[PDB]
């Protein structure tokens, strides 16, 4: 058949949860730079 | 099983030898996880083991025992056995028992000055602290095995190869070499930090260890080390998961990649644990620290790789929408949970990592609970569940003694406590790191020191409970799976549950090229003389080697 | 089916690691950028500084405690710090506030970790190296230094005082 949507699902959350983790320190950084 | 698989016996005693390790350095777990709850439960271990004086003893047999021993073993175990079944060749016996021997006389060597508060020195033990001369020569005796265990891998490899001229080589086995060849790049680090510094020192030899130099040496190695400890969980997730999944492994190709990519990369970027030493060049951490989010590249190609497999798997095991395909998979299979929830908890290990590797950033963590928090998600979760929930698998093919409802229900449990218990503890320390606990200390013995963190000590409370049991009721499980007086008439002759891979044409010419294993080989060398070769010979040149120091 | 699987696994494995790359590029991005301001300031120096731990406290600039602090630009102070097993000289360390505090640590005995907490000054102190790093203190108050590298048994209880004057 076709497409893996759950592959992308999950590739997702990841994607999401990478950011929140990075970025959200990034915030942190400057807060106490 | 044994005069026709030695091959298995002699892979059966890297395991049990492994697991001894893991069960007496996870002893530990609970005290420290209920020490970053601010309750001190050491009065009761000190009492209840009477040879414990501290808690960093603890803390270093917890360390060098479930990341030293119980890993090398682990891997060890996997990347030669797995390989020599595909190939259905029979390794060097000699070198393949040597190896063992070297593993066995090296722990119970470095062991001896351990348990005796002679070493206490953690399993980074950096000079200037300065442990007894059997610990030394232990790790080094312990660690130079690994070389066996690549020569006897490479030498397998050599052989299909003659019988097989042009063609290319079968997957696992192509996965196994590039592994051992990055060890070997790798290993050098710590091989040349001990035979030019540690070894010297701690005879008499020498009096003085430069610090800078020597965990310069030493990182070139820690980190390509929890690749080591990764890959062969990696192995298992790609090729026999899979299967085990109701499905195939969905390619072959990015399989290659990904662990090429590991060769090539895993090595260049220990500046990643030294953003904050003194006198390294801004210049080559910036440069370090984007050949590691390089790194991180294989693993984010992997999730998918295997996310693809898993929902494959679901789609067959008679799968649904959305996300129907999970429930669908082979749950009541401790062997299937494991390494996924494993890999669950792999989800935010990674993006503590990434974190970590950004220079800049990596200042907001260095050195707090958080890097615990972030390593406990990757190697005491995923590379122990992998590892855990594979007796299951493994320790049949092994003794050819079959395993219960009993024992498959009991790992059942074990499984999902080890799991959530792990996941909460790693609430509790990215919590208290972020919060700026520092990790390595023995914090409930200053109860008043950290009021602001009453919130995740609960969770580091609940952790340790939770898991003191999930490890009482694994001790419970490995020794009845291995004790029980049951034989097979057929099993043993019943091998490893490989998977399906699919494949086709574009693969070939993209194969190829990946199957020029000299060649990526010397890259992946050449690279380590780019990244390390001016720092290091800046070093050496400017050598300042200070005394040592017992501070225990 | 099958084959029909096998283009498109490595159709949108492509698609992700253009995402992945990208992304990735974009941290590279905002690394890069965090080295062109002011908080670029505690990484650490690169160049190599080294002198003699066991010496370093009865001589130079590590000597007395009453020393530490120098004036050393039109709004710069360097402060001689020293790091060694379970505590900080001087204590407490009394610095201006929102002056270029210049901080060079060292240690006589092991690696100790020097942890403003508040702040990113999260240094690696090593014996017989100097560790050189800037900060700012904008807002004033007391701060507490932490040893976040184990130094030995008496490593939980190694805290200093960083005081920020105004
Ligand atoms: C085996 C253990 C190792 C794993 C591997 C590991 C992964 C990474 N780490 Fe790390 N690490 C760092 C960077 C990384 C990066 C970039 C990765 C990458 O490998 C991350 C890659 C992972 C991903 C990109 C996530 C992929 C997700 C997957 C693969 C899950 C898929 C899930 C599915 C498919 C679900 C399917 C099922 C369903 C039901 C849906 C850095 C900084 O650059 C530090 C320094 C901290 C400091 O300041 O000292 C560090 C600190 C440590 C320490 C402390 C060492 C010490 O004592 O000083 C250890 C032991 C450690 C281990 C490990 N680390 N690490
Ligand atoms: C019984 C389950 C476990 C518990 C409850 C536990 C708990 C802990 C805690 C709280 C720490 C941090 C203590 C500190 O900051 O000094 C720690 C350290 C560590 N643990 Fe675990 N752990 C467990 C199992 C494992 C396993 C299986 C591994 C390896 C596969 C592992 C690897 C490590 C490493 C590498 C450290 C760092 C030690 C150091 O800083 O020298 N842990 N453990
Ligand atoms: Cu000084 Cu820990
Ligand atoms: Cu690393």
């Amino acid at each position: 058949e076709e497409k893996p949507k759950g592959a992308l699902a999950v590739i997702l959350v990841l994607t999401l949860t990478i950011l929140v983790f990075w970025l959200g320190v990034y915030a942190v950084f400057f807060a106490r730079g | 099983v044994y005069e026709a698989y030695p091959e298995k016996k002699a892979t059966l005693y890297f395991l049990v030898l492994g697991f001894l390790a893991l069960i007496v350095g996870s002893l530990f777990g609970p005290f420290q996880a209920l020490n970053y709850g601010n309750v001190d439960a050491y009065p009761l271990l000190k009492r209840l083991l009477p040879f414990v004086q501290s808690y960093y003893q603890g803390l270093t047999l917890h360390g060098v025992l479930n990341a030293i021993v119980f890993t090398q073993l682990f891997a060890q175990a996997i990347m030669v056995y797995l390989p020599a079944r595909e190939l259905n060749m029979r390794p060097n016996m000699g070198l393949m028992w040597l190896s063992w021997w070297m593993a066995f006389i090296g722990l119970v060597v470095a062991a001896l000055p351990l348990l005796a508060n002679e070493a206490t020195v953690l399993y980074t033990f950096y000079p200037p602290l300065k442990g007894h001369w059997a610990f030394y020569l232990g790790a080094s005796v312990f660690v130079l095995s690994t070389w066996v265990s690549i020569y006897i891998v490479l030498d397998l490899w050599r052989r299909w190869k003659a019988a097989n001229p042009g063609k290319v080589t079968p997957l696992v086995t192509y996965m196994a070499v590039v592994f051992w060849l990055m060890w070997f790049l790798a290993s050098l680090g710590l091989v040349l930090e001990a035979v030019l510094f540690l070894l010297p020192w701690s005879f008499g030899l020498v009096e003085g260890v430069d610090p800078l130099v020597a965990r310069t040496l030493f990182w070139w190695t820690g980190h390509p080390i929890v690749y080591f400890w990764l890959l062969p969980a990696y192995a298992i997730i790609y090729t026999i998961l899979p299967k085990q999944a109701g499905g195939k492994l969905v390619s072959d190709p990015m399989a290659r990649l990904a662990f090429l990519l590991f060769l090539l990369l895993s090595t260049p970027v220990g500046f990643h644990h030294q953003f904050a030493d003194p006198g390294i060049d801004p210049t080559w951490k910036m440069i370090h620290s984007v050949l590691t989010l390089f790194v991180a590249v294989p693993s984010l190609m992997t999730a998918f790789t295997v996310a693809a497999s898993l929902e494959f798997a679901g789609r067959l095991r008679g799968g649904r929408g959305l996300f129907g395909w999970i429930r669908a998979l082979p749950w009541d299979n401790p062997a299937f949970v494991a390494p996924v929830l494993g890999l669950l908890g792999f989800i935010p290990g990674g993006a503590g990592g990434i974190v970590n590797a950004s220079f800049t950033l990596d200042y907001v963590v260095h050195n707090t609970a958080w890097v615990p928090g972030h390593f406990h998600l990757q190697v005491a979760s995923l590379v122990t569940l992998t590892a855990m929930g594979s007796l299951y698998w493994l320790l049949p093919n092994l003794t050819g003694k079959p395993i219960s409802d009993a024992q498959r229900r009991l790992g059942l449990a074990v499984v999902w406590l080890w799991f959530l218990g792990m996941m909460i503890m790693a609430v509790g320390l990215h919590w208290a790191g972020l919060l700026n606990v520092p990790r390595r200390a023995y914090i409930a013995q200053v109860p008043d020191a950290y009021p602001h963190a009453a919130v995740p000590m609960v969770f580091n409370v609940l952790a340790g409970i939770v898991l003191l049991v999930a490890l009482l009721l694994f001790i419970y499980g490995l020794f009845s799976v291995l004790l029980s007086r049951e034989r097979k008439p057929e099993l043993a002759e019943a091998p490893l549950p490989f998977a399906e891979v699919i494949s086709g044409p574009e693969d070939r010419r993209l194969v190829l090229a990946m199957d020029r294993i000299g060649f990526w080989f010397a890259v992946a060398a050449i690279l380590v003389v780019l990244a390390y070769g001016p720092t290091l010979v800046q070093l050496f040149g400017h050598l300042n080697p200070v005394p040592g120091w017992r501070l225990w | 089916d099958e084959h029909k699987a096998h283009k498109a696994i490595l159709a949108y494995e492509k698609g992700w690691l253009a995402f992945s790359l990208a992304m990735l590029f974009v941290f590279i991005a905002l690394i890069a950028y965090t080295l062109a301001t002011h908080t670029a300031g505690v990484i650490p120096a690169g160049k190599l500084e080294r002198v003699d731990p066991t010496t370093v406290r009865q001589e130079g600039p590590w000597a007395d405690p009453a020393q530490a602090v120098v004036q050393t630009g039109p709004n710069q102070y360097t402060v001689y710090v020293l790091a060694f097993a379970f505590g900080y000289q001087p204590n407490p360390i009394e610095v201006p506030q929102g002056a270029e505090i210049v901080f060079k640590i060292t240690s006589p005995d092991v690696i100790h970790g020097f942890h403003v907490e508040g702040t990113n000054i999260n240094v690696e102190v090593l014996p017989g190296e100097v560790s050189t790093v800037r900060y700012t203190f904008k807002r004033p108050g007391e701060y507490r230094i932490i040893c976040n590298q184990y130094c030995g048994l008496g490593h939980q209880n190694m805290f200093g005082t960083i005081v920020v004057k105004e």
